[PDB]
C-alpha cells in the first residue's frame, strides 16, 4: 500500500509554496519584533564556549587522535545540534497552533510543518556560513579538495521533513507526544556523542549506539575537515540503514497522517 | 447536480464536566462524559438556487450547519455531495500582525491557492480597491480595527469558487466603502452562483436573499422562499419577546421542553 | 469639573519603511524614520454632559481619542484631567478560552477589581443574565462566536465607574437579547454619568446622543450638539459618494490636500 | 528615595488576588489541554536520570566525603533548578503578551509578573513532596530533628518575586534581554554548582563563586539532610550578603517599574 505518493506529490505542486513562504516565519520572528537582529549566530556562540569550557577542562588533554581535534572537534558537531533542538519542538507545535487560520483556506495541510523546518534551514546559511572564516585559520586552508557535503546537509532535510509528521500528525489527536519530543530531544546530546570520544567501548555497545541515525551525519560534518573523499565505502553497511530509516519513517509518517487527516479540528 | 446532497445529517461535541479526556478512564478507551447534539436529522436540496438565506437564535450556533457545506468539519451521520466548493469567507483570519500589506496579500493569496503570475496580475487592484494607499508598506499591527477588516475582505473576495458561504457581516467596511462592498457582492448574485447567507438583520436578508432556512437548536422547523418564512419566524419573536407569558413560568419550562427535544 | 480638561492633544506613532528600530543605527539613539501624526491640537470640554457621540472615517483610527480618555495611552503633547474614569468596555477581550463561565467571571470580575464577597453578590445576576444554562459549566472554546459576545457583555457591564467609552457594538447579543441589552444601557442614561459613544450607524447616533464630535484625520472638524452636524455630515458623504467629482481626479487631489493637512 | 513603598503596598492590598488567579493558569496549562495530567514531575524525573547518568559517570567513586552523598547530593540540589528554568523564562515574557487583555482593565501591572511564578511555585508542592517518599528510605527515616527550611523556601519567592521586575519591566521596552536570560538562565547551571564538587579549587575562586546569591539556597536544599540546626552562623558572612542582593533587586526593579509603569502600550 503506496499512500505516501499522495504526500510527495503535494510537495511537488508547491515548492513555490513552500519557499516564499518560508522566509516569512524568518521575517516574522528574527526581525520585526526587537532591535538588532541575527541573534541566532550571537546565541549559540555564547551557547557552544559554555560546553566547552566544561567539557574541555575534562579533556585537556585526550583529544581525538588526530593532531587538529580540539573545540575544532566540538563545533563542527554542534552545527547540528542547533538545528535540532529548537527544529524538532517547533515543527511539532507547528499544528496544535494556527489550523483555524488553515483549515478556513484550501491547500494541503502536509505541507504545514515542511516550511517552518526549511525556515530553520536558513539558521544554518548563516550558522555555518560563518565557520568558515573560523576554519580559514586551520592548517589547511579551505581544504577546497574535499568539503563535499551537499549529500550530507540534504540528511538533515530529508531526516527532518520526514519525522515531522509521526511527530506533528500524531502530536495533535493526543497533545502528549509534545511532552514526550520535549524530553527526546534532550536525550539526543547524549544518547549521541557530541561531546566525547565513542572509543571507551567495546564493539558491542559502541556498534550498537550507532542505530540512531543522526550520529551519521554528525561523522558527515565531522568529516568537512578530514580528507575522506569516499565517505561511502568505509561505513556502507550502515549508510544504507540511513537511507532506509528515513523511506520507514516517511511512509509510516504518511500512513498516519491520511487515517487522521480530515479529523483534527476539534483538538 | 442539485448542488447539495444533505441528508440526515447529525453532529455532536459531547460535554466534558470535569477535565479533559481520560479524566477517569482505563486502558479500556471509553469515557465517561454527558452526551449533547448539535444538529439532528438535517435533509434538504438546493436545485443550483441562487441564495439561502439562514436565521434562528445563536443558541443553535449556526456556524456549524455551514462550515459542515464548507467541508471542514466531518458529520458524524450523513453524506454531503457537492463540487468544488469554497472555503468560506476568510475575512479577518489569516492576516499575521506583523507583515505588511504586500506580504500578506501574498500569504492570503497563496493560501487560497494561486500560481506566482496570477498573485501579480491580481496585484495592484486590491491596493486600488482598499485605499489605504501609504500604510500599505507597514505592518498590520499598525493599522486600525477598520482598516484589517477594510484590507481582509479585499483580498479573501477573487475567488471564483463553486459554492460560497458568508458570515454575519457581508459589508464589514465603513461608510462610503460598503457602497463599494455591495456592489462587489451583486457580482455573485448575477454570475448566479450558490451563496449560503447567515445574519440577523432581517433587513439585509430580505433584501438580499431568495430562498431561506430556519434552524432551531439543530432541528429545521420550515423552509421555503422567503415570503411567509420570515414573518412567521417575526411571529416566534414577536411572541417571544412582547412576555412570551411569564419567562420563568413558561420559557423555563420551553427550554426544557427543547432539552426534551434533545431526543425523544 | 466640567467632565474633561482636553487641551491641545497630539499623538504621534511614526513610520518605519523597513525593519524595527536600530535598523541604522549608531550608539547615538536617534533613528531615521518618516514623522506621522494621528492627533493635532485637540481641545473641548464635557461640562458634566450626558453623552458625546464620535463618528468620521476609520482612517482617523476615532479609538485613539477613546483610550486617551480612558487614560491608557499617553499623549504626546497636552493635558487631561477627569475623574476614576473606565476602562472602557471591556467586550470579548480578557476571556481566556480554557476556563469554564464560572471561572471567567471569577477573571474579569476580579480583573475590573472587586472583593471576594462582592463577587458572590454578583454572581447569580451575570447567569440569570446570558441564558446560556447548561453551557455555563463548559470551557468558552466550544461556545458559538454569538456566545461569547453574550457572555462578555454580561460581566464587563456591572461597572460603576465615572466616565464610560462605548466601542462601535452597543448591542452585539443578538435578536431578543438586545431588547435586554438596550433597557441596560437605559440605565447609564438614566443615572446621567459621561458616555463617549462611537459608531458609524447613524440610525443609532441619532437615537442615543445629545452631543457629538466630528473627526477628520486628527482634526476636530466642528462640535455642536446634533441637530446640525450629523447632516452637515451626511452632507459630506453624500458629495463623496454621489461622484466627489471624478475620485481620481479630486479625491486623490483631496488626500494629498489632507496629506497636505499633516502639517501646515 | 522609596519609591519601592508603592510597589509593595500593592501586593498586600492585592494578596487574594494573587491567589485566585495563581491557580488558574495551572488550570490552563498543565490542565484542560490533554490527556492525564501532571507531566511536571513525570517529565523532570526523567529528566534527573540524564544527567545523573553522564555525571555520576565520571564520579562513580570520588563522591562528597560524608557517608550518604550521591544521587542522593544531586536531586536534593535539583529542585531548585527546576524551579528556574522554566520560571525566569516564562516570567520575563509574561508582559510581551496579554497586556493587550490587561491595560483595558483597572488592576496594578506589578503584580502581573508575580503570580505567574507562584503559578511555577505549585510546581515545588508535587515535586518537592515526592523527594520525602524517596528520603524515607535513607539511613534516617526522616531526620524530623532538622528538616526546618521554610526560610530557605522563602528566598526562591523573595529572589525570583524580585528579579522579576528587572526583567519584566525593562523586558519591554527592548524585546532584547529575553534573549539575554534565555542564555543566562542557560549559564546558571554551571556557575553555580548543582552538580560537582567545588572543592577542586583555592580559597580565592572558590569563594569568588557564592556571589551568584543562587548558590546560598542549594546550599539550604542540601542541608535538609544535614543536621545543620543553626546553619545561620557557620556562613552569616556572607547570608547577609543573601539579603542585601535582594533588597537591592528590589529597589532597582521599583525604580525601572515607575519611570516605565505608563509607556508599555506601543512595545
Amino acid at each position: 500500500m503506496r499512500s505516501a505518493v499522495t504526500v510527495l506529490m503535494e510537495h511537488i505542486r508547491n515548492l513555490y509554496l513552500i519557499r516564499r513562504l518560508s522566509l516569512f516565519e524568518l521575517k516574522s520572528d528574527n526581525s520585526n519584533q526587537y532591535l538588532g537582529i541575527l541573534w541566532e549566530i550571537i546565541n549559540p556562540m555564547i551557547q557552544i564556549a559554555i560546553y566547552w569550557f566544561v567539557f574541555g577542562y575534562g579533556i585537556r588533554g585526550r583529544h581525538p587522535v588526530g593532531h587538529i581535534p580540539f573545540i575544532l572537534w566540538m563545533l563542527a558537531g554542534m552545527t547540528v545540534w542547533f538545528f535540532v533542538n529548537q527544529a524538532v519542538l517547533q515543527a511539532s507545535k507547528s499544528v496544535y497552533t494556527r489550523i483555524r487560520m488553515v483549515a478556513q483556506m484550501n491547500f494541503p495541510i502536509s505541507v504545514i510543518p515542511t516550511y517552518v523546518i526549511t525556515a530553520k534551514f536558513y539558521q544554518h546559511l548563516m550558522l555555518l556560513a560563518v565557520i568558515f572564516i573560523i576554519f580559514q585559520f586551520t592548517p589547511y586552508h579551505v581544504s577546497v579538495y574535499l568539503v563535499q557535503l551537499p549529500y550530507y546537509m540534504f540528511g538533515l532535510l530529508a531526516l527532518l521533513v520526514s519525522f515531522s509528521l509521526i511527530t506533528s500528525t500524531l502530536a495533535t489527536v493526543v497533545r502528549d507526544v509534545q511532552m514526550i519530543v520535549q524530553s527526546l530531544v534532550r536525550i539526543l546530546l547524549y544518547l549521541t556523542p557530541l561531546l566525547w570520544d565513542p572509543s571507551h567501548l567495546p564493539h558491542l555497545v559502541q556498534v550498537i549506539m550507532r542505530l540512531n541515525p543522526l550520529y551519521y551525519i554528525v561523522e558527515g560534518y565531522r568529516s568537512a575537515l578530514l580528507g575522506t573523499s569516499w565517505y561511502l565505502v568505509d561505513h556502507a553497511s550502515y549508510t544504507v540503514y540511513f537511507w532506509v530509516v528515513v523511506i520507514l519513517f516517511f511512509v509510516f509518517g504518511s500512513m498516519v497522517h491520511l487515517k487522521f487527516r480530515a479529523h483534527f479540528v476539534d483538538y | 447536480e442539485h448542488a447539495v446532497i444533505v441528508e440526515n445529517v447529525t453532529k455532536k461535541y459531547k460535554l466534558f464536566k470535569r477535565t479533559s479526556e481520560r479524566l477517569l478512564d482505563m486502558i479500556l478507551p471509553g469515557g465517561y462524559g454527558e452526551d449533547f447534539y448539535a444538529l439532528r436529522n438535517v435533509s434538504f436540496t438546493a436545485d443550483k438556487g441562487d441564495v439561502i438565506g439562514i436565521v434562528g437564535v445563536n443558541g443553535s450556533g449556526k456556524s456549524t450547519l455551514s462550515n459542515i457545506i464548507a467541508g471542514i468539519l466531518p458529520p458524524t451521520s450523513g453524506t454531503i455531495k457537492i463540487d468544488g466548493q469554497a472555503s468560506l469567507i476568510a475575512i479577518s483570519s489569516g492576516l499575521n500582525n506583523q507583515l505588511t500589506g504586500r506580504e500578506n496579500i501574498e500569504l492570503k493569496c497563496l493560501m487560497l491557492g494561486f500560481s506566482k503570475k496570477q498573485i501579480r496580475a491580481m496585484e495592484p487592484d486590491i491596493i486600488e480597491f482598499a485605499d489605504i494607499g501609504k500604510f500599505i508598506d507597514q505592518p498590520v499591527k499598525t493599522y486600525s480595527s477598520g482598516m484589517k477588516s477594510r484590507l481582509g475582505f479585499a483580498i479573501s473576495v477573487n475567488i471564483d469558487p463553486d459554492v460560497l458561504v458568508i458570515d454575519e457581516a457581508l459589508s464589514v467596511g465603513d461608510q462610503t466603502f460598503a457602497d463599494k462592498c455591495l456592489d462587489k457582492m451583486n457580482e455573485f448574485k448575477e454570475r448566479g452562483k450558490t451563496i449560503f447567507f447567515i445574519s440577523h438583520s432581517i433587513g439585509q436578508v430580505k433584501s438580499f436573499c431568495e430562498k431561506a432556512l430556519w434552524l432551531e437548536y439543530g432541528e429545521v422547523r420550515g423552509y421555503g422562499t422567503v415570503a411567509e418564512i420570515i414573518p412567521q419566524y417575526e411571529k416566534f419573536l414577536k411572541e417571544y419577546r412582547a412576555m412570551s407569558d411569564k419567562e420563568k413560568r413558561q420559557y423555563k419550562e420551553r427550554v426544557m421542553r427543547k432539552q426534551q427535544g434533545e431526543f425523544l
